[PDB]
RNA sequence: CUGGUAGUUAUGGCGAGAAGGUCACACCCGUUCCCAUACCGAACACGGUAGUUAAGCUUCUCUGCGCCAAUGGUAGUUGGGGGCUUCCCCCUGCGAGAGUAGGUCGCUGCCGGG
RNA sequence: CUGGGGCGGUCGCCUCCUAAAGAGUAACGGAGGCGCCCAAAGGUUCCCUCAGAAUGGAUGGAAAUCAUUCGCAGAGUGUAAAGGCACAAGGGAGCUUGACUGCGAGACUGACAAGUCGAGCAGGGACGAAAGUCGGGCUUAGUGAUCCGGUGGUUCCGCAUGGAAGGGCCAUCGCUCAACGGAUAAAAGCUACCCCGGGGAUAACAGGCUUAUCUCCCCCAAGAGUCCACAUCGACGGGGAGGUUUGGCACCUCGAUGUCGGCUCGUCGCAUCCUGGGGCUGUAGUCGGUCCCAAGGGUUGGGCUGUUCGCCCAUUAAAGCGGCAC
RNA sequence: AAUAGCUCACUGGUCGAGUGACCCCGCGCCGAAAAUGUACCGGGGCUAAACAUAUUACCGAAACUGUGGAUGAACC
RNA sequence: GUCAUGGAGGUAGAGCACUGUUUGGACUAGGGGCCCUUCUCGGGUUACCGAAUUCAGAUAAACUCCGAAUGCCAUGUACUUAUACUCGGGAGUCAGACUGCGAGUGAUAAGAUCCGUAGUCGAAAGGGAAACAGCCCAGACCACCAGUUAAGGUCCCCAAAUA
RNA sequence: ACAAGUAGUUAGAGCCCGUUAAUGGGUGAUAGCGUGCCUUUUGUAGAAUGAACCGGCGAGUUACGAUUUGUUGCAAGGUUAA
């Protein structure tokens, strides 16, 4: 009566801290905000947090239980 | 200045040491480098310690 | 003993390593029943042991039993090949880990204690050592 | 000195106690006008400043709650070895969680009035 | 597909655990959902905060609504679960249709087919004073290709030419094709009358591993035994040995390891049925019981059952239990 | 049968050195029965030729080295 | 490959802050036993249950206030090393096995089964483990009546200690 | 004619020879080591398959297309078919 499973949503970071992106890389795929845009950073529809200009990728800390994802120049 | 000596076989061992032993420089068994002390040459004899013999 | 209810009917065997988390040191009788070594007490011989326990006692003192079991385990009938899902909920037992003290008791002399005990002691599948506060 | 406005994982919070006030801030008095209530000038808005520090507000004290937190030890564990292999032990490196010593009643920037 | 096959179950998609702190990861492993819904449950502006408990109040009861205090979420979020969410993604109200057209640097994911996210540009809008946000919904299921048909549109083609027929292109609709990458528009059984190609990739016999089960031996000792745990037994539980049972597995053999019982011939083990020696005895005696040593020899004629086995008749010192391809 | 009877505890005497509990660790013992033949060290055999801790010599591979030869690649 | 630096991520462990499972107190609500002037409306008792409540103590694959070791992604102006990628021509493979470690299924059975991860076999001769694909040591270009060592050994079979 | 043999191989006396004359030939007491070949397999000395032996015969070819590499000729050209 079991025997079922999706298929797997390849969820989690795509670019890492201090890498340097080209505009609209997705930096971190998820269901809701595990992480949250920073600056020139952009959540998709879906969740995935996305560089909206080229820049290095820096995961910063946003106040003691949250986490975000910035890309700077 | 060390001088590294591989001292047991590849046989058996897990690619990193493989790899590890590759980058020292160590052909066959009972091979030696001579390389400058650093804590990067340092950091891969501590991996592979219990293959290679180390010297001044 | 057992769980009045369960969130998940089947449960994985899990392991026995370490030292027990906590329970390690007799905390509510005066004598109690370490563990030694690992192993599964089953329901039936945590009732076993009970009795031989309280029957030697004669309604006199306190008895604690400190470890529940928690885990199902299944079994599948004989004559029944591998494969088509798990098997049926057999019964009950708690993952014992070394130094887990299984039982405690007090209100009675140290003598009638260490019978109390010794007896108890035989109706479980480990070695045990008796341990006071 | 106080009003505004930021930054900083609560060492910044909560709770308790106390003091202060046209220099702002506040409550407070009114519903004529703009504007309000799925009813209500409570709120929102607008016009006043008789009255008051009682509350918020600001400053000061406190470790009751939280929060932060070593060292040491332990668990675990990469690699390397052993066993009597439900598991256990040794060597090397890394090393928690809990608990404890302790820390904290914030720190920092700009702007206006004083 | 399948721990042989059949029967049963399953077949596509989503969430979790398994999954070993990136991603991925199997089993006829453990749990649940889906084949939609919504004209607002969508967009935007502005405003807001829930559950529950305590206490007091008419019908009012434990529990309706009202008021106060305490309440980081113990509520809610259309719908499983996970990840999120109180600057709310949760709750109101006003206006709206961005549930827009053309696209799209660049990424993710993927064998392919597909799938996913996307700043930004233009057209023309919604809301907003503006900033700005808006290419559906907190996120992730709600789907199905091609071929062939149907309808609508069209500065495309139109077989000498003008037309037309018909085709193309754009938009959209019609099969549980669900065995969900869909053999066809259209598909059930028996074979012991069978045949060919193959396989020890895979079952039935025997062997092997395993030993749950089985037989035997033990530990503990509550009980039983006229008193009396241990003469003889022994619950609840616990620990072994053996490899005769019931099983599990699929490792040898399918270019054949060809058969249950009986007959003939035995041989071996000892966990001993008899006979020998001994300890204990609930051993007065007789007749017994039980354990230790002991495998030298011995260990049956019939009736019924194909029957191993069993039951029965009549014997015997005894009518032992196992192994050796049962 | 009840009595009687023998014995201990508990004391002086003789004798003239040790004697009695409890806990922990090492190594051993019983528990230990299968089928052709010893048959659960490969054998012999071992009281170390076993085990523990420490040490040092040697043996031991087609490993590595020596010598000679063949050969692939790369670079001068 | 290592060093350094940065980062994502919730496993081991641990913990009980949440969710479930759970033991023993203490504490009142109540209902049910128990007696009852009573209409069981109200009292007095209870250890018969009880739902909260705190105190102490446990427990988890589908709990988490916490949280490693490793592994992973990057960066470097670091030190070693020698591959990488792209496009073409040609394949074979799609029965795997065992061992160690981490899991599931199983009985925490299987030389079982199914994944993960490393190794060896496969496709690997040699030495050791009596014999013994998968264990330990170790990789055979050819020749040598040379040498040194590995695992494993050194009384005899049998090379080396009756060290 | 006291021996346990995948039949050899390495070591090797003894005896008998004498060549394409070179660290030669035949035989082999005795010692060490040693599980045919092929196929098929995770794995075969295999108690899986195939072959009694010897000999002969016995399996990727050709045509026409495609593509790619190499060679040669000519080259913004190249080349003819019937
Ligand atoms: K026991
Ligand atoms: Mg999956
Ligand atoms: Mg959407
Ligand atoms: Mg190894
Ligand atoms: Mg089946
Ligand atoms: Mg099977
Ligand atoms: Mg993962
Ligand atoms: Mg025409
Ligand atoms: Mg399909
Ligand atoms: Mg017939
Ligand atoms: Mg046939
Ligand atoms: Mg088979
Ligand atoms: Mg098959
Ligand atoms: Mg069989
Ligand atoms: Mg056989
Ligand atoms: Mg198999
Ligand atoms: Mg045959
Ligand atoms: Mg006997
Ligand atoms: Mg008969
Ligand atoms: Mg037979
Ligand atoms: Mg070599
Ligand atoms: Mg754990
Ligand atoms: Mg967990
Ligand atoms: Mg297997
Ligand atoms: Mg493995
Ligand atoms: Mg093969
Ligand atoms: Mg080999
Ligand atoms: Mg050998
Ligand atoms: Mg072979
Ligand atoms: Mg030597
Ligand atoms: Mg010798
Ligand atoms: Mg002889
Ligand atoms: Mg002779
Ligand atoms: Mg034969
Ligand atoms: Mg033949
Ligand atoms: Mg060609």
């Amino acid at each position: 009566s079991n025997g079922r499973d999706s298929e797997s949503k390849r969820l989690g970071a795509k670019r890492a801290d201090g890498q340097f992106v080209t505009g609209g890389s997705i930096l971190y795929r998820q269901r809701g905000t595990k992480i949250y845009p920073g600056t020139n950073v952009g959540r998709g529809g879906d969740d995935t947090l996305f560089a909206k200009t080229d820049g290095v990728v820096r995961f910063e800390r946003m106040g003691r239980d949250k986490k975000k994802v910035s890309v700077y120049p | 200045k060390l001088e590294i000596t591989l001292k047991r076989s590849l046989i058996g061992r897990p690619q990193p040491q493989r790899k590890t032993v590759q980058a020292l420089g160590l052909g066959k068994t009972n091979s030696v480098v001579v390389k400058e002390d650093n804590p990067a040459i340092r950091g891969m004899i501590t991996k592979v310690s219990h293959l290679v013999d180390v010297k001044e | 003993l057992v769980p009045k209810r369960v969130k998940y009917r089947r449960e994985f065997r899990g392991n026995m390593r370490g030292r027990a988390k906590g329970g390690t040191e007799v905390a509510f009788g005066e004598y109690g029943l370490q563990a030694v070594e690992a192993s599964w007490i089953t329901n039936r011989q945590i009732e076993a042991a009970r009795i031989a326990m309280t029957r030697y006692m004669k309604r006199g003192g306190k008895v604690w039993i400190k470890i529940f079991p928690h885990k199902s385990y299944t079994s599948k009938p004989i004559g029944v090949r591998m494969g088509k899902g798990k098997g049926a909920p057999e019964g009950w037992v708690s993952p014992v880990k070394r130094g887990k003290i299984m039982f405690e008791i007090a209100g009675v002399p140290e003598d009638v204690a260490r019978e109390a005990l010794r007896l108890a002691a035989h109706k479980l599948p480990v070695k045990t050592k008796i341990v006071k506060r």
